[PDB]
């Protein structure tokens, strides 16, 4: 679970932040 | 699986019977034996040959694989 | 985990109601046109797959007007007296011929 | 559950009518069928037997051991199984 | 393969009743319904034998599990 | 073994002997260890009788006498 | 056609012709196929040498053991 | 024209008029009609007369409405030919309704006429005509045609009639609705063998670990799911699954991040 | 309610095939009085208005209507149900197809009983 937990944990941001990108133009 | 027993011997057993024999050869006998390898026993037999007369056969056996053939001189009831 | 091991070791009639028998789930109506869209392409899948290779109308079953076509045939009666003239026609042939 | 004996099933259907069989020597045999064996041995009470020349006889029984013999024709009657 | 084994049917089902059910099937050459000697009632359970066995197999594949007079039935081959 | 080499001869052309005098030529296209010899474009050539033609023919294998080989069919390695 | 089920089938509704031990040739119809080659012979022919002779058969079932030789051609066939 | 007797076929239609008593009489007609390897046409007409005698045997109706279907297969199911084989059932139901085979068989042939928004119908009147007992014999076809297509929202309804019946079959609802993407309705069938305190479903899954799927399917789908408090079931989880609580913080958050909302995030 | 009115129209589905002289377990359940209304009531009815409309209208004997009319042995406790005019008679005949109808409508809703 160690290991699960922060890798999992990475993808998140990058499913995330890739997301916020886009919502982040979309306001403009 | 379960395979088949032996034939209702018991109703054919001890009667009389002509058998036949390769090569038109005749033989009458009585008849009282059974085995797994199927065999048969003939007793008090006598022999009617091609090329000769008659001889009487003291206790015979026959090799079941080999010949099987017999005409019976009493009705099965 | 031994109840895990439990089952390995180790009703319906009493819940039909107007639900099951579908009495209370089509007033909507929104659901035939998206068959619609799907009814229509199956009709042209399968044309390319195969492009390689009396009447009454009444209330059915289920409340919508249907058709029912009426085979009409010959009854027993009428091919009865057609095939009785028919064979007249053989007979007195061979009688006088 | 079990699933074998197809001509088993076929050979049974056989049973209690006529059949007609061949032997080495030549001559055919005609007669009515009742016993039957996984071996193929089979047993004929009351038989007619015919010679290819003019000559025929009589027999009340005839047995039939299933692996030193030709073969036997069974009836019609199977056809509907 | 011919003969069926039909069973769990209400005491209004008599032989007539079998009769006309499995004749949609077949011909229908025998119907034996084993009554019980001490009741004087059938034991809710009946044969039908069949001329044909492709018939026979026919009436399983539908009679089976239906409901005669509000009771479902089951039908088998007679072992 | 043996049963090599019958399950994996097919296509070649074979010439077979029949128990009653006969001889056989035809093409194989069967796959299976049971010698069941199935024969495709086939000539026939019985004793005491004139040679015919056969588009298919089919043969117990345990009845054959005995069955020709072609040249080219490497034996070595069918009945390793 | 010998033995193998899948090809039983293929070969089925048309007309097969066996020669046999005794130099007689047979065509018949088949419907039947035992795993052991033993096949039921239907509508069968049978033509005998002394001379020449033909007889009208009833129905027959065949072991594979006695087959010399078998080959299948025939038209759209007979019920 | 209407009339016309062969020379061939006579005897059996005069043995029919003569002994009107058994379906027989008809069969050595039909039978004898086949080996003449006749036309299709003339064979219909000879079973219709034979079902207008005998109308509730089983064995003609069964045969003739077969014997439609094999004629006809050679036409495009487009064509007006298997719409009269429809309306041959319709004539067939209306004596042997409690035939389940007939059912079955008229449902295949308005699944191979390819048809759908009446397809359905006639499944419905199946449910409604045959006994209760009978009717897996008719879900299993009738949801097999649904989820075969690109059909949710009709198959949603259906599937929650046949649940009532076959409630085991609610772990195979759940997994055609994710299939589909219908995520919130794949998610609320969750919740609903998760409050089924067996200790094990059908699939092999113990609360537990169908709890679990719930936790996985509802975090990691924040934007899809709508009908639950995603917030407030992983923090059921957080209590009573003490065994596991640094796991399920982590999955809550990891819920807000991928919704985005990082302010919430770093609350939690 | 439902129930006992149910029993009392399989009881007119019983009258009307025997006014039909069809023969046949038809007013045993609402199912096969349903099958029975479709293939054969509607039928024989639809067979009546074919023969008014096609030949009644020009082409047939006055008061004909009177004689045609399918479902007179059900309306037996009825006297002197058609007067003889047939563009009158035509219309008390669709009244009386109206009351055959409205049972069997009545039954299609007690299917669910």
């Amino acid at each position: 679970r160690r290991e699960e937990i922060i890798n999992k944990t990475e993808d998140a941001c990058e499913a995330g932040f890739a997301l916020m990108l886009e919502m982040k133009r979309n306001s403009r | 699986m379960s395979k088949t027993h032996p034939p209702e011997l018991k109703k054919y057993m001890d009667k009389e019977m002509d058998l036949k024999l390769n090569g038109n050869r005749r033989v009458s006998g009585i008849l009282r034996g059974f085995d797994p390898f199927m065999n048969m026993v003939i007793d008090e037999a006598v022999e009617y040959q091609k090329d000769g007369g008659s001889v009487n056969l003291g206790m015979t056996v026959i090799r079941g694989n080999s010949v099987v053939i017999m005409e019976p001189k009493e009705r099965i009831s | 985990e031994l109840f895990e091991k439990s089952t390995e070791g180790e009703d319906l009639l009493r819940n039909i109601d107007a639900h099951y028998f579908g009495y209370l789930d089509d007033e909507d109506g929104r659901l035939i046109p998206l068959e619609k869209l799907i009814e229509e392409k199956n009709i042209e899948r399968i044309n390319k797959e195969f492009a390689e290779k009396q009447e009454s109308t009444v209330i059915g079953e289920d409340g919508r007007p249907m058709t029912i076509r009426h085979v009409l045939l010959p009854t027993q009666q009428d091919i009865e007296e057609m095939l009785l003239e028919q064979k007249k026609q053989e007979l007195m042939a061979k009688y006088l011929d | 559950m079990t699933s074998v004996g197809v001509p088993i099933k076929i050979l049974h259907e056989a049973e209690g009518h006529m059949v007609t069989l061949e032997t080495v020597t030549g001559e055919v045999y005609r007669g009515k069928l009742s016993e039957a064996e996984d071996n193929m041995n089979c047993q004929l009470a009351e038989t007619v037997v015919t010679f290819r020349d003019g000559r025929s006889h009589q027999l009340d029984n005839v047995f039939i051991r299933g692996n030193k013999i030709r073969f036997m024709i069974l009836p019609d009657m199977l056809k509907n199984a | 393969k011919r003969t069926l084994y039909v069973g769990g049917f209400t005491e209004d089902v008599t032989e007539k009743v079998l009769m006309a059910a499995f004749i949609p099937f077949g011909d229908v050459v025998a119907i034996s319904i084993p009554m019980d000697y001490e009741s004087g009632k059938h034991r809710g359970f009946g044969f039908v034998e069949f001329d044909m066995a492709e018939d026979a197999a026919m009436a399983i594949d539908n009679m089976n599990e239906s409901e005669l007079f509000g009771k479902t039935i089951r039908v088998n081959f007679a072992r | 073994k043996l049963v090599r080499f019958l399950m994996k001869l097919s296509h070649e052309t074979v010439n077979i002997e029949l128990k009653n005098g006969t001889q056989v030529s035809g093409t194989i296209m069967g796959v299976d260890v049971a010698m069941n010899t199935h024969l495709r474009a086939v000539s026939m050539t019985v004793k005491n009788k004139e040679p015919v033609k056969l588009d298919t023919l089919s043969i117990r294998g345990n009845n054959i006498r005995y069955i020709i080989l072609p040249d080219p069919l490497a034996l070595d390695t069918l009945l390793i | 056609t010998i033995s193998k089920n899948n090809k039983m089938m293929a070969h089925l509704n048309y007309r097969m012709k066996i020669i046999l031990q005794d130099g007689r040739t047979f065509i018949g119809f088949f419907k039947a196929f035992d795993k052991h080659m033993n096949i039921l012979l239907a509508e069968c022919e049978e033509h005998r040498q002394i001379g020449e002779e033909k007889r009208i058969l009833g129905l027959v079932l065949v072991r594979g053991e006695h087959i010399v030789s078998m080959t299948v051609d025939g038209p759209p066939p007979r019920d | 024209t209407m009339k016309g007797i062969s020379s061939e076929d006579v005897p059996f239609e005069e043995d029919i008029i003569r002994n009107p008593t058994s379906v027989n009489c008809w069969q050595r007609y039909i039978d004898h009609k086949l080996q003449n390897k006749s036309p299709a046409k003339q064979m219909f007409l000879i079973y219709e007369r034979a079902l207008a005698v005998f109308e509730r045997s089983y064995k003609l109706w069964y045969h003739y409405l077969k014997y439609r279907e094999s004629t006809i297969v050679n036409k495009c199911p487009t064509d007006n030919s298997w719409r009269a084989l429809c309306d041959t059932y319709e004539r067939c139901l209306m004596r042997l309704h409690k035939m389940p085979r007939i059912w079955i068989c008229y449902c295949e042939v308005m699944i191979k006429r390819g048809l759908i928004t009446e397809t359905r119908r006639v499944f419905d009147r199946a449910l409604r005509s045959l006994p209760v007992t009978q009717h897996m014999r008719i879900w299993t076809l009738y949801i097999g045609f649904l989820t075969s297509h690109d059909l949710p929202e009709t198959t949603i309804r259906v599937y929650r009639r046949y649940l009532k019946m076959n409630p085991k079959a609610r772990e195979d609802y759940v997994e055609y609705l994710i299939e589909r993407d219908q995520i919130d309705e794949a998610a609320k069938e969750l919740t609903t063998l998760v409050n089924q305190d067996q200790n094990v479903s059908e699939k092999g899954r113990t609360a537990h670990q169908l709890w679990t799927q719930l936790c996985d399917l509802i975090s990691k789908n924040p934007v899809k799911i709508f009908s639950l408090n995603v917030d407030a079931i992983i923090r059921q989880g957080i209590y009573r699954y003490t065994d596991q609580v640094g796991f399920l913080w982590c999955s809550l958050a990891d819920y807000y991040i991928r919704s985005a909302e990082f302010e919430r995030a770093r609350d939690v | 309610y439902v129930l006992k009115e149910r029993l009392q129209l399989l009881n007119c589905v019983e009258k009307l095939a025997k006014a039909l002289k069809i023969v046949g377990d038809v007013a045993y359940t609402c199912e096969n009085a349903g099958y029975f209304f479709r293939f054969s009531v509607c039928r024989v009815w639809e067979e009546f208005l074919a023969k008014v409309t096609s030949k009644g209208c020009n082409k047939l004997a006055e008061g004909i209507i009177s004689e045609i009319f399918p479902f007179t042995g059900f309306f037996k406790d009825i006297p002197d149900l058609f007067s003889g005019n047939n563009s009158a008679d035509l219309k008390v005949a669709h009244s009386c197809w109206r009351h055959i109808e409205q049972i069997f409508e009545k039954l299609d809703e007690f299917r669910a009983f």
